[PDB]
């Protein structure tokens, strides 16, 4: 069995991806000073660590195989719980998808366009070229989906460490001008400091899948929040001792000018061969975007139980053991995200649908604590931490719709609700007619792409 | 047998070839088929987009006389810290490099200077961690920031002149010496070379019992170039400065570096002419004194060792001299070859000459530029310098508005002297007790800001220079409450030319002009819309365009005036009139441009061609 020592080490690998390269850029255009963007990726970083102590709670109590759709069910019934899974399947999961690939075409196209801002036909043709061929490889084959995996991981905390390193080494030399005196144009605002939270969130985005290392922990219940409160803590260190080696080296106004921050950086720090990060860099964010497919086949099936979803999308190919309906239609959505929006546009329009159902559900947590269920808890959190997390997500959701309302948060509430008429109409009532455009669909479906119920 | 619920062994039956065989092969290799072909077609993109403008190609620099602009301390000289005041109105110009002329440590700050240490900044414009914020707070406001270099000359004041007179160590060879006999006060000099400000250029040393070489004044002897220690102090000053964040140089009195060593005398100009009173720079052929044989090696040199700081991405430095003033063609020789390369540019000063505000005087100027210029090079644009009279002063305050529009249209970088943006004028008198030249003198005034004492410059009790009488009426303040001001339409000039992508890589074609009128397009190809620039020199006109151009409607839409009268008014191309200084940025849409045509490939300049994609939105070089 995995031992604490790796009972971190899986769980530090899974929070750092490539959400370090890129929200730099845009937490800093919202704090104007290297004094308070520093300070948000230790406020967001302990967010962040009380965030995934709750649901170590929910993973041990209720002991379910679906990811969060259970902790729904069990607390609130089954609106909400089949919300979420609408949501996850149209907004928080395509866009995350859309996310990290968004954000590998801006680092394998910067050096090709050294000194300015490449082109958006080149940073969404590029996209959807990795969309399209991360989709197809992973339907193909399983094998090569673990098989460049461990090694994807190795190229990301090799530049990890090396950033950190070089950014120490020039803080030794008195390279200070730049943090010598922060604080000066800090727009600290309602507006401000919750745009710039959900770019520094984005980067800690994978805290809530955590809770399967438990199977294979060598005591759960003893080291699983001490893996847990040492393990994310110590990744906010490593990012404030990574956002630190930037502004060591650059300006707090060359910064907002390029997309790719790391590519900057290898550039005036690792000339002889700067070729390095954008080659290291695309390695790790293709990385976790094959994390991210392998996944989608997960919540599809635990909710194809119950009949929220349809049933289809869970079946199995024969030739090769791939959900390929749920990658191929996975990926579907995720073209026609990358489309309209960018990585910022996008960034706010995911943060807010995944923060809203991230409430709810440790919300949930003391909601059955606290008068519905009272079955026994293996471990226990202190009644502090939860009401924090939610009266910091209450904050999250609804303070950057009213001050800095834009159009990427209405198509994300016509969605959910589009769900919600979805519920009525053929899960909750169960029209007579309801079911003829059903039957007939999956099966064609499952002639055309030979695709087989898994169980 | 469907039975929507179907394990492995049924649907074999059914998934095997009847219809829906076929669809799965062809979509699959569709979805193969588009990846290798998205992947091409961002390869095919990113191989045809052409290079983005540098910093120096892409907005105006603004020429800073640091002793004029802005006074902090009271003590009435400008300096470092009263720069850093005003940066915030220089970024309301969107400016994009501001260029600093020379302030280090002078024992005289005139004839070209007098520099006794290349690493220190003169007490009164403040001490050298002044310098350090100043370049701070620059670059965080997105600007760059070029100086003044000039490598010929030190002042005799200078350390490695003290040592060289005294014969120390290497440094006797630093300095051009040679022997002279010295009786009585009355020195015969090696040779008739003159100076070029007029006298003898060798002058006799009491300690050294030698005679130094000078092409400027007597308190400026020229370094000798022709040894290696000195090439190698000179690149340690360029790379003194360069590591404190400067972002290039601007190199003068280049023709001077080089001499001949064999030291025989000049071809006088009038052979029949005495020996012994031949004392003005003007009654020799200066074959030997000016752009000798090895001179470009040398500045070549000066471009390897900026290069060294020039790799990373975004910190390019750029290198310009100043041109000749009585060739163009060696001029052109700054720009380098296709293979060597020099100077980003020369600065183009031929503008700054003009006396006479005349059609075919601006137009010889726009055409010699451009045709003796090498082929991917890029032109700029000076229609002032701390050297000449200030253009009110020059052409007339009716020709203040006519010039910025013509250097924010033309191809190639506007360069603005302080204080053209609000029309300033020359003083009428200075009473100075230091050593200025007083030809050139008149256009240093201090910068007018507001109604105050001293125009708002110093808040002393005096200026080292006056201000003009008239800082009532023109000032900064003043003009930028006003609707229709030169301050007004410059910040409307600088900000159409800095977005507008027809303006900065467009086509200039040159259509004909008779004199008192100047006409030309800017142009691009998938762009659809063509700017037509008509600026009237002379008395008035009411001329009909429909002839002229062949390729305008009848109507067309005023995109700026001079007069500010035409804000969006739209004007009948049969009969525009234009009232002596009047210009116009008509602007239309056709899809005939005048350079594709065979009559006009002739005249039609641009550097890098680069065609326009609507439904890319790129630029693309491959038409
Ligand atoms: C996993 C690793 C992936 C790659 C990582 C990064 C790899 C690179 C890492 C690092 C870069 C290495 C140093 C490069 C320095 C600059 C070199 C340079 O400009 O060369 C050009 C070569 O001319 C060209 O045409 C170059 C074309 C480049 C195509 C890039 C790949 C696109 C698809 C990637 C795969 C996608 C797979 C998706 C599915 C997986 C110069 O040509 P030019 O005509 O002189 O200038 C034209 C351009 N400008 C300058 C004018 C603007
Ligand atoms: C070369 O230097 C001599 C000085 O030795 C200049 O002669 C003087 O010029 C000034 C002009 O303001 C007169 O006031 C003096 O009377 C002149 N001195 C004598 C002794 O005549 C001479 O002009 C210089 N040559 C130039 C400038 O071409
Ligand atoms: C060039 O200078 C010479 C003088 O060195 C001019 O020749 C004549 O010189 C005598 C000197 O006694 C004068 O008296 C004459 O008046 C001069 N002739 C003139 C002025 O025509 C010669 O003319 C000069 N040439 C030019 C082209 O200026
Ligand atoms: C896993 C990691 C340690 C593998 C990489 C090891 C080597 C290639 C790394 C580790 C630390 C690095 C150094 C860190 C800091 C500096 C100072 C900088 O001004 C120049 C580069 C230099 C000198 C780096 C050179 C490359 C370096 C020596
Ligand atoms: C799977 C097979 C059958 C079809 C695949 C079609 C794919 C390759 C096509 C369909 C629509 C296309 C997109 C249409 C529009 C845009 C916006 C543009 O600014 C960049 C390219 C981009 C983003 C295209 C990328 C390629 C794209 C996603
Ligand atoms: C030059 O020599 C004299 C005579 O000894 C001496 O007084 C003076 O200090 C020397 N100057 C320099 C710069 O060496
Ligand atoms: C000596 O000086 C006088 C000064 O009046 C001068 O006339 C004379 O020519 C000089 N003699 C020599 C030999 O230099
Ligand atoms: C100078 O300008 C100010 C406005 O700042 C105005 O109040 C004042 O009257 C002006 N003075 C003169 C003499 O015009
Ligand atoms: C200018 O003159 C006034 C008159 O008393 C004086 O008070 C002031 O100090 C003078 N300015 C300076 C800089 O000395
Ligand atoms: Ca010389």
């Amino acid at each position: 069995e995995l031992g604490l020592f790796s009972g971190t080490c899986i769980i530090v690998g899974t929070i750092i991806g490539s959400g370090i390269f890129i929200s730099p850029k845009s937490v800093l255009s919202n704090m104007e000073a290297v004094g308070p963007c520093l300070i948000i990726w230790a406020m967001c970083g302990v967010l962040a660590t009380l965030g995934a102590l709750c649901f170590a709670e929910l993973g041990t109590m209720i002991t379910k195989s679906g990811g969060e759709y259970p902790y729904l069910m069990e607390a609130f019934g089954p609106i909400p719980a089949y919300l979420f899974s609408w949501s996850s399947l149209f907004v928080i999961k395509p866009s995350s998808f859309a996310i990290i690939c968004l954000s590998f075409s801006e680092y394998v196209c910067a050096p090709f366009y050294s000194g300015c801002s490449p082109p958006q036909v080149v940073i969404k043709t590029l996209a959807a070229a990795a969309i399209l061929l991360i989709s197809t490889v992973n339907a193909l084959s399983v094998r090569l989906g673990s098989y460049v995996q461990n090694v994807f991981t190795a190229a990301k905390m090799v530049i990890v460490v090396i950033i950190i390193i070089s950014g120490l080494v020039l803080l030794a030399q008195g390279n200070t001008r730049n943090f010598e005196n922060s604080f000066e144009g800090a727009s600290l605002s309602v507006g401000s400091i919750s745009l710039a939270l959900y770019n520094g969130l984005w980067a800690y985005d994978g805290w809530n899948q955590l809770n399967y290392i438990t199977e294979e922990l060598r005591n759960p219940f003893r080291n699983l929040p001490l893996a847990i409160i040492i393990g994310i803590p110590l990744v906010t260190g490593c990012y404030i001792l990574m956002n630190v080696s930037y502004f060591t080296v650059m300006t707090a106004t060359e910064l907002l000018q390029s997309q790719a921050v790391a590519v900057t950086f290898g550039d005036r720090v690792l000339y002889p061969a700067s070729w390095i990060v954008p080659l290291f860099v695309a390695f790790s964010t293709i990385g976790a975007a094959n994390g991210s497919c392998f996944t989608a086949g997960r919540l599809v099936f635990v909710a194809g139980r119950e009949g929220h979803m349809l049933k289809v999308l869970s079946y199995i190919s024969v030739k090769r053991l791939t959900p390929a309906p749920a990658i191929m239609f996975h990926s579907m959505i995720a073209i026609i995200y990358i489309i309209p929006g960018d990585i910022n546009s996008l960034v706010n329009y995911f943060s807010f649908a995944a923060w809203l159902f991230y409430g709810l559900t440790i919300t949930g947590l003391i909601v059955m604590r606290f008068t519905r269920k009272e079955l026994k808890r293996p471990i226990k959190v202190p009644i502090f931490i939860p009401i924090l997390v939610t009266l910091l997500s209450v904050f999250l959701v609804l303070a950057p719709i009213i001050s800095a309302p834009a159009w990427e948060y209405l198509y994300c509430v016509l969605f959910m609700l589009s769900g919600l008429v979805f519920y009525f109409l053929f899960v909750h009532y169960k029209f007579g007619w309801a079911q003829k455009i059903s039957k007939p669909l999956t099966m064609h479906l499952q002639m055309l792409m030979e695709v087989v119920p898994p169980e | 047998r469907p039975y929507a619920g179907m394990p492995k062994e049924v649907l074999f039956q059914f998934s095997g070839q009847a219809r829906y065989r076929i669809p799965r092969e062809v979509l699959f290799w569709l979805t193969v088929a588009s990846v290798l072909l998205l992947i091409a077609a961002t390869i095919a993109i990113i191989a045809i987009s052409p290079k983005c403008l540098d910093w120096w190609q892409a907005g105006p620099m603004y020429q800073i006389y640091p002793r004029s602009f802005r006074d902090s301390n009271k003590d009435g000289d400008g300096d470092l810290k009263g720069i850093q005041d005003k940066l915030d109105y220089i970024t309301t110009l969107n400016i994009k490099t501001v260029w600093i002329t020379s302030f280090y440590k002078s024992s005289l700050k005139d004839f070209r200077h007098a520099v006794e240490d290349f690493q220190e900044i003169d007490p009164i414009f403040g001490t050298m961690k002044d310098f350090e914020n100043l370049v701070a707070a620059i670059h965080d406001k997105g600007l760059k920031l070029i100086i003044d270099f000039i490598p010929n000359h030190t002042s005799d004041k200078h350390a490695w002149f003290q040592w060289s007179r005294n014969r120390t160590g290497k440094y006797t060879d630093y300095y051009i010496w040679h022997d002279c006999n010295y009786e009585n006060g009355t020195t015969i000099p090696p040779n008739n070379w003159l100076s070029v400000y007029g006298n003898s250029s060798w002058h006799f040393d009491e300690v050294r019992k030698q005679c130094y070489f000078h092409q400027f004044m007597k308190e400026q002897p020229d370094l000798n170039f022709r040894n290696p220690d000195v090439q190698e102090e000179i690149k340690e000053i360029i790379q003194f400065w360069l590591s404190k964040g400067v972002d290039g140089f601007s190199f003068n009195a280049l023709q001077y570096l080089l001499e001949a060593k064999h030291l025989r005398d000049e071809a006088q100009v009038n052979k029949t002419q005495i020996p012994d009173t031949v004392t003005h720079y003007s009654q020799l052929h200066h074959d030997f004194t000016t752009t000798q044989v090895g001179m470009h090696d040398i500045v070549r040199s000066f471009r390897q060792t900026m290069n060294q700081y020039s790799r990373e991405p975004g910190r390019y430095r750029f290198m310009g001299t100043e041109a000749h003033g009585e060739s163009i063609t060696e001029t052109m020789v700054y720009y380098g070859l296709p293979f060597i390369q020099e100077a980003d540019f020369p600065f183009n000063s031929y503008l700054s000459k003009l006396d006479k505000p005349s059609g075919n005087s601006v137009s010889e100027v726009i055409t010699s530029w451009l045709e003796n210029m090498p082929e991917g090079k890029w032109p700029n644009w000076m229609t002032g310098g701390p050297d000449n009279v200030r253009l009110t002063s020059r052409l007339g305050e009716k020709y203040v508005n006519i010039m910025n529009m013509l250097v924010f249209t033309l191809p190639g970088t506007p360069i603005t002297y302080y204080g053209e943006e609000i029309g300033m004028r020359n003083i009428l008198a200075a009473n100075l007790n230091e050593n200025y030249d007083t030809g050139t003198l008149f256009s240093k005034s201090p910068m007018q800001w507001d109604n105050s004492s001293n125009a708002g410059f110093s808040e002393g009790n005096h200026t080292w220079l006056p201000t003009s009488s008239d800082y009532h009426t023109v000032n900064v303040d003043v003009q930028k409450t006003q609707p229709r001001s030169a301050l007004k339409l410059y910040q409307e000039l600088s900000l159409l030319h800095a977005n507008e992508l027809l303006l900065s890589r467009g086509w200039f074609c040159y259509l004909r002009n008779d004199n008192h009128s100047i006409m030309y397009t800017r142009e691009l190809d998938g762009i659809n819309k063509v700017f037509l620039m008509v600026l009237n020199f002379g008395e008035s006109s009411l001329l009909n365009l429909k002839e002229m151009i062949s390729n305008i409607p009848t109507r067309v839409r005023i995109r700026l005036s001079t007069s500010s009268a035409y804000s969006g008014r739209e004007v009948d191309t049969h009969a525009v009139t234009l009232a002596s200084g009047e210009g116009l940025i008509l602007e239309y849409n056709t899809g005939n441009l005048l350079h594709r045509q065979t009559a006009f490939k002739d005249r039609c300049f641009v550097s890098n061609r680069a065609c326009y994609s609507r439904v890319l939105n790129i630029l693309y070089s491959l038409c």
